[PDB]
């Protein structure tokens, strides 16, 4: 028809909004024409996800943006960056923070590469470590990346959720990021903000509101939890027994298994119980699914091969 | 706890040299950035240098290529070392240490750099 | 039912297992009562599934076992392992695999790290790298892992494909592995078959045959291939046009899009065309789902939210 | 092509130290291995030591704490210190060097080493 499946998905969205921000109905709000501050947090998340697209859940996370911290040389804060020939350190002031240290669900450490044309060797492998406290180990490795130093300039993002979260929890550990050469020659990779000095290096940390924050559908649940919505169900399947095939060795058979039930429109599982997807005509369909070894022989010849998507370990309402 | 004792300097003649230390008295973790601000009479704290995680360091625009920080864990001082001085160098120098903060809280009474 | 559903189910896997073999009857084999270096084959790869599982893609693959080699010091071959205090060398011989190097598509480095009581620091960042020819650089780096090295003795898999790859191709490149301690102290973590010499490192190497030799659903397939099987379709939701909401500021809309067409149960692709997960009753589903940020006010205050599984990108007959 | 030399063998009495040196003449990568094997008279070839890619070193079970390989990528020269000597290490003992395969196909005439 295309003409309810189109307005059964428009409809599923209303609520899906709806619903991930916890509103009952939408908020009757200013309609200006808003500060360019609050502009690009908007348009430094979607970038993000246009980015990372390069290639709790639920419930929508609130953003806020950190920027590296301007230095005053008037002033008696410490610089926020500092300098080695293989290494950058840089500090983001995250204080303000600090009373949602238990909102925090994800960071994004986000920063420019500058293009550098003069860079000796056109690859270079960056380490990003947070610094401790210190006798003891004097730093945390998060992530590395390769990067093309010569290239036109790009952003980079890092997950640095577990430094953030310390941060804001203990003042005292932050002791900023450590933007290192791997080895195992300098730093050839530029960056914005750090190197030479809209592109400054910041931080994204998205939140669960407490508001807010007042199961898979996997064996563990489902299994445990038998009901007649979408679910996984069991099936063995027995190569002998049930195909008649004795030319498969090993195994013997395996649990295959299936997804089974009602998904609604508009112990218990979200997953399950609403529309998560927003979907027009919601269906119970298989969500991860794994590989199977099999042996079989064509004569004298043993045959050992591997089989993608075989077993279903878990479904969705889709 | 902290306290911070700065020492040599003079006056000397444009394009000379001169070092700059910094003696820190109390307890300073190799972990706290320590640094220079300078203060020319009636003008206000200038930041000048600063070291930190890893013999990093930090620089204003005006002493690059010129000046040189440094720092002995092991006695807990750091030097300036002032190559190619200019009379834009003339001021009060102050040694200054981080504070249990992200902002130096610790400072000595300073000593005097004149460039003629 | 549980009926039809289960025998459907079944029947999908037979085709299926059929199917991905490139096999259109089943072979009609020994029934042996087979020997263990074959079943160790299997046994590998089997436990490999397992152990990844503890967190060309359709036709099957076959798996090929490379042990490292064994040293007869009476005879003129190179020793495979080399030892210094911060790193271990390993070498297999591939030369056997070099006539299918066109048929390589993943390659596993399978190693059993032992547990070390007596290991000073309890954890360790190891390193993987592909020693390379010299002058220029002398290894490249493949992968890390950060191991308990007094822990409860384990497997380690590392994706090697690169690297045997390039080996398949220049036997003159095979210098071997290096398994390294990360350094920005000795290795602690110990290797069975490498240290102290069933737990022998090996490699598992997935091959797709000449004679299987022989498209996602998104929006670059779906929309330039018009089809009534199940495809990505085209869907923009305006917020004020279509759900006569004012009380988002940024994006004025975006493309949701969703998944419609037929799904069989027995410029074309697959996924599309047959019934690839062997579903018992085939549904056109999203596979791929992507974020969406928005801007919004609630009076004064500026709220950024970031929205999961809004964006529909490829879909899938499940 | 590829050409070596041993030297440094001799009579020792058993407690004591030998050095041996392996020059290579030709053409040799710091990538390829070189080491050492020994034949009792009669017997056969016995693998003692190699040195592979970053000083990394493989011994055989017998002259492990006694024996060391090192390497002189400069001079192409390869060395086995031999202390703590033993009967059982009396031998013709041959260095080689990897051939152009992951095989020891190059051989010098070996010097004799014997233990009293
Ligand atoms: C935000 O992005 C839009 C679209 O790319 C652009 O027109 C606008 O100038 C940007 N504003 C800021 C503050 O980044
Ligand atoms: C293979 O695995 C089975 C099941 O764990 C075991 O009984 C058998 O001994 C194993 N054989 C080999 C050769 O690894």
């Amino acid at each position: 028809d295309m003409d309810q499946f189109m307005r059964k998905r428009i409809e599923a969205i209303r609520g899906q909004i709806l619903s991930k921000l916890k509103l009952t109905s939408p908020p009757e709000y200013p309609e200006p024409e808003v500060p360019p501050e609050v502009i690009s947090i908007y348009n430094s998340t979607r970038d993000l996800l246009q980015e990372k697209a390069s290639r709790e859940e639920y419930y929508a996370k609130e953003v806020y943006k950190i920027d590296m911290p301007p230095f005053f040389p008037s002033e008696n804060a410490i610089p926020p960056t500092f300098y080695r020939p293989y290494f950058r350190i840089v500090r983001f002031d995250v204080s303000a923070m600090e009373k949602r240290a238990s909102n925090l669900v994800k960071a994004e450490f986000r920063v420019f590469r500058l293009q550098n044309p003069k860079a000796r060797v056109p690859e270079q492998r960056i380490e990003l470590y947070q610094i401790l406290k210190s006798t003891s180990p004097t730093q945390r490795y998060i992530d590395s990346k390769v990067v093309k130093t010569r290239a036109e300039g790009e952003w980079l993002s890092f997950d640095v959720t577990d430094a953030v979260h310390e941060w804001l929890h203990h003042k005292d550990r932050n002791l900023g990021f450590k933007i290192s050469l791997h080895c195992p020659e300098e730093l050839e990779a530029r960056f914005a903000g750090i190197d030479g000095t809209g592109k400054t290096p910041h931080l994204l940390l998205m939140l669960l509101p407490s508001y807010r924050l007042e199961g898979a559908l996997d064996a563990a649940y489902c299994f445990r939890n038998v009901q007649d919505n979408c679910c996984l169900r069991p099936l063995y399947i027995d190569f002998k027994r049930d195909l008649g095939w004795k030319w498969i060795h090993e195994p013997k058979g395996y649990n295959a298994n299936f997804c089974a039930g009602a998904c609604p429109y508009l112990v218990l599982s979200l997953y399950n119980t609403i529309n998560p997807e927003a979907s027009a005509s919601p269906c119970c369909v298989s969500q991860d699914l794994e590989p199977l070894t099999i042996l079989y022989y064509i004569g004298k010849t043993p045959k050992i091969e591997q089989l993608s998507n075989m077993i279903v370990k878990s479904c969705k309402c889709s | 706890q902290v306290q911070l004792q700065e020492s040599g300097g003079g006056l000397v003649q444009a394009g000379g040299s001169l070092r700059l230390s910094c003696a820190a008295s109390g307890y300073i973790s190799n972990d706290d950035v320590m640094g220079w601000y300078r203060q020319a009479p009636g003008k206000e704290r200038e930041f000048v240098a600063a070291i930190s995680v890893g013999a990093s360091t930090n620089y204003a625009d005006s002493v690059k290529g010129r000046f040189t920080i440094s720092r002995d864990n092991a006695k807990n001082t750091v030097y300036l070392q002032m190559n190619s001085l200019k009379p834009e160098d003339t001021a009060v120098y102050y040694c200054a240490a981080q504070s249990e903060g992200y902002w130096f809280g610790y400072w000595g009474q300073g000593t005097q750099v004149t460039v003629s």
